[PDB]
């Protein structure tokens, strides 16, 4: 789930799924 | 960045939710 290598969509799923209603940030360039 | 931190090494909750609101 979060202990692993997540790239692209999947690294996106998991911040939406752990933020929750916080939501989060991607900034894949910087 | 989270790129070099989740993807190209491996990921942690920790990290994870520097990116969260």
């Amino acid at each position: 789930f979060v202990n692993q290598h997540l790239c692209g969509s999947h690294l996106v799923e998991a911040l939406y799924l752990v933020c929750g209603e916080r939501g989060f940030f991607y900034t894949p360039k910087a | 960045g989270i790129v070099e931190q989740c993807c190209t090494s491996i990921c942690s909750l920790y990290q994870l939710e520097n990116y969260c609101n």
